[PDB]
């Protein structure tokens, strides 16, 4: 990984580096069983697994309809749906979701209300999910045209747009005329001021003062509301086993750096995937 | 008169023909039965915790 940048979010670099990183020879695991599939294949171990496919399918709409689908765990869960569930269930369940059935507000899935009803809410939904989406593409438009003003941003910019992922990008580019030396000591020059300025004493106690009150905040806010998140916790937990039916348990699974499984080892830690609107991408 | 009762019409088995046939049911079952249950060598495990591979 000497010459991938994490900081591009170009989906065809990311995709080159992809080719590059998840290929075979290297990254496939030999001899190796994973505990994900192993429970996976222990929960339904007959040739009939009709069942798993709704399970998980129905894991990943409550996390995203909780937490939207650019969340990590959305994201691997959405990814082992995918896995485990046959391409049919698939195409049905994402027309379905296209249309705002799972919606947890005016959906019908999780929701009595009744034809009319749900066809105007959905068909405002849609609109306004079309509105906000051209807003934000005519802004990230004008966003990526302003960031190669900068100097950081113009050699970000080239190195992103290579023909092949390289292992020395900015030299490939130096060296081809692609770039200019004055350009890239320039950016340096940047960088070094902005480095001795964040170890500068002075300058950084003006920014620890200037960012303190937010910090401090959101510090009381997440403490204070950690009592309540536990209580809330234990009342559910009163239902795990009230009814002959089965609690949510919104996230189900989360993206676990201590005890990787085989998404993290598939996906690099959910930054290899499909760049699909199920998986939050545009 | 019943003809077939116990009593009558008893063969009894030549000492030779009985151990043969014996001895050939015997060494039968016993062969099919080892080469069918114990000398399954296919189902072989080797247990090498050296020869996993991790990127
Ligand atoms: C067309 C038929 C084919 C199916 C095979 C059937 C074979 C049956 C042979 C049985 C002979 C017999 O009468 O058994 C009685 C004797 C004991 O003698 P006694 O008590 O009658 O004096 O007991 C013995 O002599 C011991 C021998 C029994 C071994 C079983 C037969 C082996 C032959 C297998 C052929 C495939």
């Amino acid at each position: 990984m000497e010459g991938f940048v994490d900081k591009i979010d170009d989906n065809k670099y990311l995709g080159k580096w992809e080719t590059i990183l998840t290929d075979g020879r290297t990254h496939l695991p030999k001899h190796i069983t994973f505990h994900d599939a192993a429970a996976i294949s222990a929960r339904w171990n007959q040739q009939y697994v009709n069942d798993s496919g709704p399970v998980y399918y129905r894991h990943w709409l409550a996390c995203q309809q909780t937490y939207g689908a650019g969340n990590e765990d959305c994201r691997k869960l959405r990814w082992w749906a995918q896995q485990i569930t046959h391409p049919l269930h698939l195409a049905e369940w994402d027309d379905w979701w296209k249309d705002e059935h799972y919606d947890l507000q005016i959906g019908q899935h999780w929701n009595r209300i009744c034809g009319e009803e749900f066809e105007e809410a959905s068909n405002l939904l849609k609109d306004l999910k079309e509105k906000r989406e051209g807003l934000a593409a005519k802004f990230r438009d004008l966003l990526k045209t302003k960031t190669a003003e900068d100097p950081m941003g113009k050699i970000l910019h080239e190195v992103a747009q290579l023909e092949e992922p390289s292992k020395t990008p900015v030299a490939d580019l130096v060296e081809a005329g692609t770039l200019s030396k004055e350009a890239v000591e320039a950016a340096a020059a940047l960088k070094i001021k902005e480095l001795k300025a964040l170890r500068d004493d002075a300058t950084w106690a003006e920014v620890k003062g200037s960012l303190l009150n937010g910090v401090t905040t959101t510090c009381s806010t997440l403490k204070k509301t950690s009592k309540v998140v536990a209580e809330l916790k234990a009342q559910a937990e009163l239902e795990r086993n009230k009814t002959s039916a089965v609690k949510l348990d919104i996230p189900h699974m989360r993206v676990n750096y201590e005890k990787p499984g085989l998404y993290e080892y598939d996906t690099w830690f959910g930054k290899f995937l499909p760049r699909t609107p199920q998986f939050g991408f545009a | 008169y019943f003809t077939r009762v116990h009593k009558y019409n008893h063969v009894p088995v030549p000492f030779i023909l009985n151990v043969g046939m014996s001895i050939s049911i015997v060494t039968s079952f016993v062969y099919f039965t080892y080469t069918s249950l114990w000398v399954r060598p296919e189902y072989d495990r080797v247990v090498d915790p050296s020869k996993a591979y991790v990127n």
